[PDB]
């Protein structure tokens, strides 16, 4: 889906699995990732197209926010593909995941 | 062992034989013989008690066999109308016969001559309290000897006695409480008698000196004695007490060695003053009488003998000083209730044993120093009188023990009266003119034990007031206008009950009591606040405490002591109650809380450190929410605190607000609202999108329970201000088990509305302009129960919305425009029962109906048309289903009359005249299916 920016600035962003992921802020600003987890917190975000509602929403991958920031932080725009390549495990096999981040601009 | 339904024991007046206590008052059952049950103590029966309330009771005539040895016998209560002459042949040795209530008003008892002829050795016959008896006129030949008589409260109009029967051993006669006018006749040939009480009859002549002449004790109460006749030499004890006495009788005021006369209640005059005789009359009870003054010819014999003066309810105006001046004797003299205005210091000796003094309900104005001087007293009374202080005729007694000087005008407590009596026990000053209490005025007074300035003026309360008294105990201080306790009993470590009650006391210091209170009562008050009870150590030791009627709005832990065992704070402003209130006062029982205005008294207020007892509660007459937090109002913890007033105790309702009794509150109503809050063992809390974070949309209500098992959500859009966008589901909390979106405005449900919501129970998106419903906005739904989708904009469902909803048994499409039921609503709706389709657009009878497994279904207020049975009527599926119809009187059958001519599809009612007004011919169902083949339906 398209990022959202609540009222404290913070800026969210939820992308599937094997789709590519694009983190930006404007002029004269970093990205500073607040929150980071690949996997499946919720069964009506990213829907299989099959049918199937997934049966696993406490799926965490805890070393997301920690390869998030040491990839997108200090930079005004970051760039990936979300897979189980990135994240280097898998947190829930057999269950769709998607990388769902929050992320501040700050002036570096 | 003891026979049927009767217990032994050792008997009192010889506690080596059995004495038996019979009670057949229980049942209407046999009566075992004493000789059949062969009793191993029969000849051990000295005296049987037999005690019944059943009427007509009547003995076996063999009852009392064996009992040879049976000396006395007592029957109370078992009525009959005449015994068994068999019956007292064989207890010869029966000294003393009682006889208690055989006979009312109804039954009528003769004791005959022959019952009583084997009973001559009988010394006392008593028979009391019972109506319309005969006793024979040779009652006393049967029983010569005779000591002691007992037949009172009896009633009998006439005692008459044949004049050859004497009775020479006849002591005591006891006719009180009768309706004797004259006897003469009874006692005229029984002289031995000593003792006489004819006390409440009707005698109006009485003739004694000639009759009995050893006659020593005469009781004549409450009769109609207007002067006596003559007398035996002997009596020494006279009660005229409420006769027809004008003044002093001669025969009694002649007596030899008369002890004791009770001449009360009579209307005596004190100028009449006959002289008394007797030197030995010691005790005088001249009562509720006449007098204008004492007269001195009475006393003139008994001067130095004279002991108790009980003189109340006269006229005596003033005590003409030396008429009690040589009475040495003197030990009690009442003068209350007359009107003297100065008990004067000539009237009494210089050394008179005097220890009660009674002077109460007079004029009182002053009692001059020296009538009280040198005296022993221990009771001095002078109440509802006129005194301006404290007389110092009272500062000379040093043994006055007890003291009342209340309803007076005493202004004021000086130092010097009440503290040079040390054994003085008891104080009252109630009801007075107090306007303070000065130091020092009741500190010598150390064996003080209760103090009374009730119903006075105090406004102030003096720090040394009360020091020097290690014994005072009790002290009341109600109905004053004591603003504060400062200082005033702080050093009163004695006191145990205190009564502060309906004062002007604004804050309650706990510091500022004495330390060994155990009883405090502080009512009607407008104290509104307490200090630390833990900063306290005149706590320790307080036991019960009511501050009913006051203005507490809080109490915590630190303002409730430890140590009570009671608390009563009643009619306040509790609106909290700090949250560790009840926990560590372990020792508390009961608790009051009526009255108060609380509202969430939460579960942590009541959960008692290691109670080991019930907690008892008044939670009733309090503006309660039957939230969550009200889980030990079900009783379901430990400590199991148990609502006293639970059937009258009221809460309302934590989503509408409609009343619930405590009593009946379940674990369902405790419902606690929320605007948003986290699962157990969710660990997504802290983002955006998490399913076990339940976030409230905006315009909606959240309420939940304990344990994250019921979530209601009950969204509105009652605003004038019409929401101008369509409501958006995806917002809803995910683990949501009811949703009401009801008033809002929300005219489509897309594809997957409702996916993944395996908690939902209850669906009503009702009243939201509903025209479209897109397939598959109902996926996945197990738990899912009941739906709602009355009062929109519907006129047909398909059955490509309804994806996996199995459970679901109730569907409501009343309300909207509802013509068509398709099969697709039964193949995905098994556990279908209860249907609404009233009120819709609904022409004929969906041909899927004729198979189905519904139990309650609606179909009213739709145009049905009915024709005789183009096999598919309406009236044909109605008469075969018509208990199906929860409103069969209220379906009728419609026929548009214009449209059917033009469109010739003529059916049966478009024969009959259309409504006025309309096109439409309208016809009960019920009228059309009993009038089937009666009149509509013949060809
Ligand atoms: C001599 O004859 C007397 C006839 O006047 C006998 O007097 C009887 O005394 C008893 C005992 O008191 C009465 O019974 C009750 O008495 C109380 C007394 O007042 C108490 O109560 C009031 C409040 O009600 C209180 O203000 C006082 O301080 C007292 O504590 C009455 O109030 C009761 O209503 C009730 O009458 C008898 O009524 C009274 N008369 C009779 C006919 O019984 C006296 O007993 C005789 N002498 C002996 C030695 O027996
Ligand atoms: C207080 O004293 C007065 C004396 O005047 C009592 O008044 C009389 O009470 C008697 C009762 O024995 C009545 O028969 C009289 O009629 C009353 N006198 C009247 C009405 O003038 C009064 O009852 C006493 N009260 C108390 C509590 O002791
Ligand atoms: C039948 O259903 C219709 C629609 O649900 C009801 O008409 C509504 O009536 C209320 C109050 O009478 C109005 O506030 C609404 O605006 C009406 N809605 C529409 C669409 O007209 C009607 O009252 C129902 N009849 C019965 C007997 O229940
Ligand atoms: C007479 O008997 C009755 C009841 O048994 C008792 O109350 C009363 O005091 C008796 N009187 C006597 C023994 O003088
Ligand atoms: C009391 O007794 C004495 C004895 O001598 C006598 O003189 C006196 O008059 C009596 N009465 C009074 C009121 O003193
Ligand atoms: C919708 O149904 C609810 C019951 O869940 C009812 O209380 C409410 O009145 C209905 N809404 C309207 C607008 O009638």
């Amino acid at each position: 889906a398209d990022p959202t920016t609540d009222e404290s600035g913070t800026i969210s962003h939820t992308i599937c699995d094997g789709e590519a992921a694009e983190l930006s802020c404007p002029a004269g600003k970093v990205i500073s990732i607040v929150l980071g987890n690949y996997g499946r917190f919720s069964v009506a975000v990213c829907l299989p197209d099959n049918d199937i509602v997934p049966s696993n929403i406490n799926c965490q991958n805890h070393k997301t926010k920690s390869i998030l920031e040491k990839k997108c932080n200090g930079d005004s725009m970051c760039y990936f593909t979300v897979d189980k390549k990135t994240f280097t495990e898998d947190p829930c096999p057999n269950t769709p995941k998607y990388l769902e981040v929050k992320y501040n601009c700050v002036v570096p | 062992e003891c026979p049927k339904f009767c217990k032994c024991a050792p008997d009192p007046v010889q506690p080596t034989s059995k004495l038996l206590l019979c009670d057949y008052s229980s049942k209407n059952t046999t009566i075992t013989p004493i000789a059949s049950s062969n009793y191993d103590q029969v000849a051990n029966i000295r005296s049987l008690f037999i005690s019944c309330d059943n009427n007509n009771f009547q003995f076996p005539d063999a009852y009392f066999k064996s009992l040879t040895a049976l000396h006395h016998l007592r029957i109370v209560g078992c009525e009959t109308t005449h015994f068994s002459v068999k019956l007292f042949e064989d207890l010869a040795a029966l000294r003393r016969l009682e006889l208690d209530q055989i006979s009312t008003a109804s039954t009528s008892f003769e004791m005959t001559e022959d019952v009583l002829m084997p009973l001559a050795r009988l010394e006392k016959f008593s028979l009391t309290r019972s109506r319309n008896i005969e006793l024979p006129q040779r009652l006393l030949c049967s029983l010569p000897h005779l000591q002691v008589l007992n037949i009172s409260s009896n009633e009998l109009p006439s005692l008459r006695r044949e004049e050859s029967c004497v009775a020479q051993q006849l002591l005591i006669v006891d006719l009180s409480r009768n309706r004797l006018t004259n006897i003469e006749q009874f006692l005229r040939g029984i002289p031995a008698i000593r003792q006489i009480s004819v006390a409440y009859n009707s005698i109006a002549e009485l003739d004694l000196s000639l009759a009995t002449p050893f006659l020593q004790q005469l009781d004549a109460e409450a009769n109609r004695i207007v002067d006596l006749t003559s007398l035996p030499g002997t009596v020494v004890h006279v009660n005229l007490a409420g006769n027809a006495l004008k003044r002093v009788p001669d025969a009694v005021a002649e007596l030899a060695s008369l002890v004791a006369l009770n001449v009360s209640r009579n209307e005596i005059e004190a100028g009449n003053s006959s002289v008394f005789s007797s030197p030995e009359l010691e005790m005088l009870d001249a009562s509720y009488n006449k007098l204008d003054s004492l007269p001195v010819e009475w006393l003139q014999k008994c001067e130095k003998r004279i002991a108790h003066l009980h003189l109340e309810h006269n006229s005596i105006e003033q005590l003409t000083g030396g008429v009690l001046a040589n009475a040495t004797n003197l030990q009690t003299l009442d003068l209350s209730s007359n009107q003297l205005r100065v008990f004067r210091d000539e009237v009494l000796p210089e050394n008179s044993k005097i220890g009660n003094l009674r002077l109460s309900n007079n004029s009182l104005e002053l009692l001059e120093p020296s009538s009280l001087s040198g005296l022993k007293l221990e009771s001095l009374d002078l109440s509802h009188n006129k005194l301006t202080e404290v007389p110092a005729a009272i500062g000379k007694v040093e043994q006055l023990k007890k003291v009342d000087l209340s309803h007076n005008r005493i202004a004021k407590v000086y130092q010097y009266v009440l503290n040079k009596i040390k054994q003085l026990h008891t104080v009252d000053l109630s009801n007075n003119q107090l306007q303070s209490i000065g130091p020092y005025i009741f500190s010598d007074s150390s064996e003080l034990h209760s103090l009374d300035v009730s119903n006075n003026e105090i406004s102030l309360l003096f720090k040394d007031a009360f020091a020097r008294c290690p014994k005072l105990r009790k002290i009341s201080m109600k109905m004053n206008k004591i603003k504060s306790l400062d200082e005033g009993l702080t050093e009163a470590s004695g006191l145990r009950r205190l009564d502060v009650s309906h004062n002007e006391i604004l804050v309650l210091k706990w510091s500022a009591l004495p330390e060994n209170l155990e009883i405090l009562n502080a009512d009607n008050n407008d104290i509104n606040l307490l200090t630390a009870a833990s900063m306290s150590p005149s706590t320790a030791n307080l036991k019960s405490v009511s501050l009913s009627n006051n203005g507490i709005t809080i109490m915590n832990a630190d303002q409730i002591p430890n140590s009570l065992e009671s608390l009563d704070v009643s009619n306040n402003r509790l609106a909290k109650l700090g949250k560790t209130a009840l926990a560590a006062k372990s020792q508390l029982r009961r608790l009051n809380l009526k009255g108060n205005l609380l509202t969430v008294v939460a579960t942590e207020s009541m959960k008692v450190v290691e109670a080991v007892h019930p907690l008892k509660v008044e939670i009733s007459e309090n503006p309660l929410i039957c939230d969550c937090q009200m889980g030990w109002m079900i009783g379901g913890a430990k400590p199991k605190v148990l609502i006293q007033d639970s059937e009258t105790a009221s809460c309302s309702h934590a989503v509408d607000g409609h009343q619930i009794q405590i009593q009946s509150l379940s674990k369902k109503d405790l419902l606690c609202p929320y605007k948003s809050v986290c699962e157990p063992e969710c660990i997504c809390c802290q983002y955006g999108n998490c399913d076990c974070k339940s976030v409230c949309p905006a315009n909606c209500r959240c309420f939940r329970d304990d344990q994250f098992n019921i979530n209601i959500v009950r969204c509105h859009g009652n605003s004038s201000m019409v929401p101008k966008r369509e409501f958006v589901v995806s917002e809803l909390p995910v683990s949501a088990t009811e949703i009401i979106l009801s008033g809002v405005t929300l005219p489509q449900l897309r594809t997957h509305s409702f996916i993944g919501r395996l908690r939902l129970q209850r669906l009503h998106i009702n009243g939201t302009g509903l025209r479209s419903i897109q397939p598959k906005a109902f996926h996945t739904l197990p738990a899912l129960k009941t739906l709602d989708l009355s009062d929109n904009s519907l006129i047909s469902l398909s059955g490509e919305e309804f994806l996996k909803c199995g459970e679901v048994s109730q569907l409501f499409l009343n309300g909207n425009r509802f013509s068509t039921l398709s099969r697709g609503i039964f193949e995905k709706l098994p556990n279908l029962k209860y249907l609404t389709l009233h009120n819709n657009s609904l022409e004929d009878i969906p041909q899927v109906l004729h198979s189905t497994a519904l139990s309650k279904i609606s179909l009213s207020s739709n145009p049905l048309r009915c024709d005789c049975s183009w096999e598919h009527n309406a009236a044909e599926w109605f008469s075969l289903h018509r208990h199906l119809v929860v409103d069969f009187p209220k379906v009728e059958c419609w026929e548009n009359v214009t449209k059917a001519f033009l469109t010739n599809d003529t059916t049966v009612l478009s024969a009959y005249p259309p409504n006025m007004g309309n096109d439409v011919f309208v016809m009960p169902i019920e009228e059309f299916l009993r009038d089937y083949n009666s009149t509509i339906c013949v060809p």
